[PDB]
RNA sequence: GCUCCACACAGAUGGAUACGAAUAAGGCGUCCUUGUGGCGUCGCUGAACCAUAGCAGGCUAGCAACGGUGCACUUGGCGGAAAGGCCUUGGGUGCUUGCUGGCGAAUUGCAAUGCGUGGGGAUAAAUCAUUUGUAUACGACUUAGA
RNA sequence: GCUUGUGGCAGUCAAGCGUUCAUAGCGACAUUGCUCGGCUCUUCCUAUCAUACCGAAGCAGAAUUCGGUAAGCGUUGGAUUGUUCACCCACUAAUAGGGAACGUGAGCUCCCUACUGAU
RNA sequence: AGAACUGGCGAUGCGGGAUGAACCGAACGUAGAGUUAAGGUGCCGGAAUACACGCUCAUCAGACACCACAAAAGGUGUUAGUUCAUCUAGACAGCCGGACGGUGGCCAUGGAAGUCGGAAUCCGCUAAGGAGUGUGUAACAACUCACCGGCCGAAUGAACUA
RNA sequence: GGAAUACUGCCAGCUGGGACUGAGGACUGCGACGUAAGUCAAGGAUGCUGGCAUAAUGGUUAUAUGCCGCCCGUCUUGAAA
């Protein structure tokens, strides 16, 4: 499970450089430490740096604004596989900022063997507006009355012997 | 039909194979 | 709970069934399969039916009459299936598969008595709606069971027998569930009602 | 995966698309302030050879085609979509085929040529065709028994397969000659015509089918005044 | 005359009545605000007190029980027309809600209490196989 | 791609009415009757106004969405065949040997004779499917026809027809014998 | 086996509580236009149902029902898949906690669950021995004999 | 997890990968140049020689060639042996290739048990 | 293959890997109680026929183990992406209509008209028509798609990646 | 604008259920509670009650079941052999 984290750095102030630049970025993660971990070696990569030669400035947690609403977001994905690293876009409708990375980084797993270790997560954007909605599996919710059964109900028993012999009516 | 055992002459014959391949990529 | 747990495999998926009807000898169950012949399987039926053969051809070299005999009839077709997750060969297992009872059909003394079945296995509840399914019947047959029929008619015949038996308690009820309708309504019961009954 | 991969192709023509539907914009509200007189022509169905004569007949006036929703458009569709004044009323009017035609001429000098023009074609789909054509019971010819067999020429037998299956007709064939054993008639006089029952009659040449233009709307670009004429 | 049988069932919609089965709400009825995919709809029922939030179809069943409610709608608009279509008062009216009555008020007899049930059951009966055999 | 709802539209003309229970489809008419199983596919039929049936098919996978077009189809060609009937002509050819086609009605099951086809002394017997009927084309030298209710019964019933005149081990050009089916259509051409 | 003597003594603890088929469907109830028919209703676990109070369940007094139930009998019927049981009729005899009674419980001391033998007698048969050869290494097999 | 079918050498090739990316340079299928063994008796394999059914061929018929499913059933006899390390006409529907290691060299120039049967 | 270094076994049991010199844990007095490692929890087997999201149908799936070998590709299996293009100025598919004029271009020749060939592949008309993509003919015809257009009313196609 | 409530963390917060253990053997010690007298959960279990002598109980052997257990010694070689 999942949480967004607030983080900046500064590569230690040294002597005729007084407060350097400030690199803010939004980092998932599962606990403060995974997300101090990640934050450096994504410095790693945009220039470069090290663990010793900067400073966490400060990491606070981010909260979702509103987690009574359902919103759909537009995410921007950076990952490594067998081959070399691609750059991806896909759409989550969801609820929150959090549920919404989280439930995209199963859906990595499951369909590109991808792990956390290799997953960017570049910018996820509410997408206020429809029509700029660009998949079919998200748009196909976006209609007017959606109306639906849930069809061949699995009801879990407990009890190894029924006698009623289980009918799956809904 | 073929078998789905790895015999462990060949368990462990695939490691002496993966081993060959770590140092043929240095070099 | 109840000494005989008569159960029924009628749509239930050999494995899983199996599993459980095992356990359950294991952890002194006596139990009895009734309708092997309407049990069922995972996938196509040209398959069970290799996912056999195979299995036939096996057999024995230098003699083929002292080895791994290939029963025909369900029943023991399952059997089998069963007989291999039970450490037999080990007192406590031949004391197991020594507590079960396989039979095709559902014959005497069963036929008159409740039987039941093991939600987790059933086609019906476990196979992803619409998916390739086999139904022993044919792979015993296809194979050599000969009786498919026997079994198959001299059922019809139960089946009937019985209904015919369904009706007159169905008749029956029916004059209770309406006594006690209206017999109901009268003190006592409500009372009852309260505590709840 | 699992979906119809298309013919592959190489051929010298390449998809026109959007280059030659901004060609057409342009050139039709160029022609509006040139011209005078406009015409809308509802030309059912019309051969090549017979379009090219209305082009040679006068160099002077302009005929427009293209698509319907492109003529919508570059002339104006509503009352604020517009380019000249009254000028979707003549658009609301055309619906048929696309028939467009720019003119500096006088006006009775166009609709007395287009009334007494008519032109030997093919029957055509859906519509009605004034013979009862009757096919001898013995080796067709290339006419299909209307003038002598000795002036025409016995049909080809690499075409009878193509009679069978299209033209339906029960042909066998015999020393390489098409036959038919009772006296086939496809069409009568006053009935409407279906796909085979006009390619049968294209296939023997016949031109039964009397082939007239007609015209529509008519408008003045200096009056702003709307003409409607039905005409055949 | 066209007859095409059955194929009646309970629906994922806005505005459905649903019942909770795992979870810290649980027998606690809410209502269906938004479906998000498939498998999620966001719920609330503010009347029993069960909180707004995503929720898997598998922790909750359908209930025989709709009523008019837009897309989206906020916890004071549930409840007014929660009330408006008074469900509670709908909901325990059958045999369904009965039942789970029924399982709860037994689970709490008294040890005495239960032996009562069985002297009442005892005169029951006689009343009942009077009224047969005739 | 996983759909959520994935329906079709089964238009019903005047004359017949249809009646389907699980997944068995009545449709009754002018011409007669037809009955057919459809429990092995998995839809969800919808009567929505006498005239209009909608074939629909939740959270389907590219194979379950395939299955539901073909079930419109199975159940049109269920009603064509009762308003229209279906009638398939065959048109038999030789070089030499003229083939002798009878209908013999032994043991009242009706079977197709097929006599002296290519030179032979085996008379190639083929049964004759229930709804549908044979008859001789009148005025058009050695042709017969088929004609019934069903699509299947009729096209399956041309089929063993056509399938028994095969030439063995000879060439495809040079004999040209066998019974070929000339032209499908509807026993009321409207 | 019958008869005479002599002896010997793999886990019960209220109830296995009978439709079939489907599961993109089904029960159950009702009206009949007898149907792939309509209207009603149920399901979302057996957490049910039926039994269930009395010295481990006694001894006696009535009331109200005309039922419930136990037991050997008796009439008729069903069950061949492994029927080896399941119903019913008639009477007798118990019991009835359906309702009300009238007596006893202690000291058990504060827990330690509380149908084979070895001889006889009578009679069915097999074997051995003999005989035959269709059988045979030896067996075994086949024959025949109050 | 050994092995089986199309040589190696120089090259017009030409998708991409090469620190930058055709010119660090490789590069797939193609195409240009030279050129001391062999006689019985069991079993299994299919990569099938016949027989079985098909598919293709300017296959008219008869016969042929190529290919597919198939191992159900079949697969010969004579002159050569200075080390057998060659082959030819005679028939038949056809006279297929192999494995089971020192296969049957304890058939060749009073250790244990499988098996056939018997009580 | 050779050289150097550091471990493991050698003098070493114990849990795990179905079984084992080289792997995983863990270096041992005798016990009770608790907690774990490595490995597991359908049944054989002590332990969730647990929950959650997806993916996969295999005519001997898969659970095959530095994802290493047979591996570069093939597939009208399937799910997702990336990059180009059309899209109510009506796309994709589809029956319908046009698909022309110098011209039956020119050499080759009994016969070549787009279509047995050789070298150019022009020009005019238009909405658009290739001195032509195939069927066919002795040669023509007729058909053909490619390019338009009409009837229909929305998303579709191509190259790839995983 | 006004509360909450989850989450994280704290308590030298309170109240239960279960198993295992009771080493040691006058008193000294550190404490706590009490105004004191004293008392205590403070340098390791005490209290009450029940079962028996035709005992209670404990053992031996023969098997049964579950699980585990390659044939001892010597001698090589890197161990298995």
């Amino acid at each position: 499970h999942f949480k967004e984290y607030q983080v900046i750095g500064r590569r230690l102030p040294t002597e005729s450089v007084p407060e350097p630049k400030l690199f803010r970025m939004r980092i998932f993660a599962s606990n403060e430490v995974i997300a101090k971990s990640r934050y450096w070696y994504f410095l790693q990569k945009l220039h470069k740096v090290k663990k010793a030669s900067g400073e966490i400035v400060s990491i606070n947690q981010i909260n979702e604004a509103h987690p009574t609403k359902v919103k759909n977001f537009g995410v921007w994905v950076r990952y490594d596989s067998r081959s070399g690293t691609h750059n991806m876009y896909k759409e989550i409708r969801d609820v929150s900022r959090v549920a919404a990375v989280e439930t995209l980084y199963q859906d990595m797993a499951a369909r590109h063997r991808a792990r956390f270790r290799s997953i960017h997560i570049l910018k996820v954007a509410e997408i206020e507006k429809t029509a700029d909605v660009k998949r079919q599996y998200v748009k196909q919710f976006l209609t007017k009355d959606l109306k639906f059964p849930l069809p061949h109900r699995v009801q879990k028993s407990t009890k190894t012997f029924s006698y009623k012999r289980p009918s799956t009516f809904y | 039909r073929q078998s789905r055992r790895t015999s462990t002459k060949l368990k462990e014959g695939i490691k002496k194979k993966a081993s060959a391949h770590r140092k043929k990529e240095k070099k | 709970v109840e000494p005989v747990v008569v159960i029924d495999g009628k749509g239930h998926l050999v494995g899983r069934l199996a599993s459980v009807v095992a356990k359950q000898l294991l952890n002194g169950q006596k139990i009895v399969v009734v309708r092997a012949e309407e049990l069922n399987i995972s996938g196509e039926f040209f398959r069970n039916k290799l996912k056999y053969h195979d299995f036939l051809r096996k057999a024995t070299a230098f003699n083929k009459t002292r080895g791994p005999f290939h029963f025909r009839a369900p029943s023991r077709i399952f059997y089998k299936a069963l007989r291999g997750m039970v450490s037999h060969k080990t007192a406590r297992g031949k004391a197991a598969l020594e507590r079960l009872k396989v039979f095709e059909g559902i014959p005497p003394p069963y036929d008159k008595k409740k039987r039941v079945v093991v939600p987790q296995a059933l086609r019906v509840l476990r196979l992803k709606p619409g998916r390739k399914y086999t139904t022993l019947g044919k792979l015993s047959t296809s194979v050599g069971w000969k009786y498919e029929d026997v079994v198959a008619k001299l059922e019809a015949k139960r089946k009937v027998s019985s209904a015919e038996y369904y009706a007159k308690k169905r008749a029956f009820t029916k004059k209770v569930a309406s006594a006690n309708a209206t017999a109901a309504e009268s003190d006592v019961a409500k009372q009852l009602a309260a505590l709840g009954y | 995966r699992s979906k119809r991969s298309k013919l592959v192709t190489l051929a010298q023509t390449d998809k026109k698309g959007r280059e030659n539907k901004e060609r057409i914009f342009d050139e039709v509200r160029e022609a509006l302030d040139t011209y005078r007189y406009v015409w809308v022509l509802h030309l059912d169905d019309v051969r090549t050879p017979v379009l090219q004569e209305i082009r040679t007949s006068w160099a002077g006036s302009k005929l427009i085609m293209g698509k319907r929703k492109v003529l919508q458009k570059a002339l104006g569709e509503k009352r604020e979509e517009e380019y000249k004044e009254n000028l979707y009323q003549l658009s609301k009017l055309c619906s048929g085929v696309t028939g467009l035609l720019f003119t500096d001429e006088d006006v009775n000098t166009v609709k007395e040529y287009f009334k007494s023009y008519v032109r030997s074609d093919y029957s055509r789909p859906n519509t009605k065709a004034p013979l009862t054509f009757t096919i001898p019971e013995g080796i067709v010819y290339s006419r299909g028994g209307q003038i002598p067999a000795e002036e025409d020429v016995p049909m080809i037998h690499s075409l009878e397969p193509t009679m069978r299956n299209k033209f339906e007709i029960p042909t066998k064939i015999k020393a390489g000659k098409i036959t038919i054993d009772s006296p086939y008639l496809v069409c009568t006089e006053g009935e409407k015509l279906d796909v085979r029952q006009a390619l049968i009659l294209k296939q023997f040449g016949i031109a039964a089918s009397e082939f007239k233009v007609k015209v529509s709307a008519y408008y003045d670009n200096d009056s702003s005044t709307v003409e409607s004429t039905n005409i055949n | 005359d066209s007859i095409v049988k059955a194929s009646n069932w309970r629906l994922v919609e806005v505005g459905r009545v649903v019942l909770i089965k795992k979870g810290q709400s649980a027998g606690k009825l809410a209502a269906i605000v938004e479906i998000i995919d498939q498998k999620k709809v966001l719920i609330d029922g503010p009347k029993a007190g069960v909180p707004r939030q995503a929720i898997n179809l598998g922790q909750v069943v359908l209930t025989p029980l709709t009523f008019a409610l837009p897309r989206g709608a906020r916890t004071a608009t549930v409840s007014k027309k929660w009330a408006a279509a008074a469900v509670c008062e709908k909901w325990a009216a059958s045999s369904w809600a009965k039942k789970i009555a029924q399982r709860e008020r037994r689970a709490a007899l008294t040890d005495f209490e239960r032996f009562q049930v069985m002297v009442l059951r005892k005169q029951k009966r006689y009343t009942v196989k009077k009224a047969l055999a005739k | 791609m996983k759909y959520i709802q994935t329906e079709q539209q089964i238009e019903v003309p005047e004359g017949v009415t249809v009646s389907i229970k699980s997944r068995i489809v009545k449709v009754v008419g002018p011409r007669g009757t037809l009955t057919k199983n459809l429990k092995h596919i998995d839809v969800t039929f919808t009567k929505v106004n006498n005239q209009l049936i909608k074939v629909a098919v939740h959270n389907g996978g590219r194979k379950h969405v395939a299955a539901l077009r073909t079930v419109k189809s199975l159940v049109d060609n269920m009603i064509t065949g009762v308003t229209k009937g279906y009638k398939y002509k065959m048109r038999y050819v030789y070089a030499h040997f003229p083939i002798n086609v009878n209908i013999v009605e032994k043991d009242g099951a009706k079977f197709i004779e097929v006599r002296n086809f290519l030179g032979d002394k085996k008379i190639r017997n083929v049964p004759v499917r229930d709804g549908v009927t044979i008859e001789f084309s009148t005025n058009v030298k050695d042709e017969i026809v088929l004609s019934g209710n069903s699509v299947e019964d009729v096209s399956q019933n041309a089929a063993d027809l056509q399938q028994i005149c095969r030439v063995r081990n000879k060439d495809i050009r040079k004999f040209l014998d066998g019974i070929y089916v000339s032209h499908k259509g509807f026993i009321t051409e409207d």
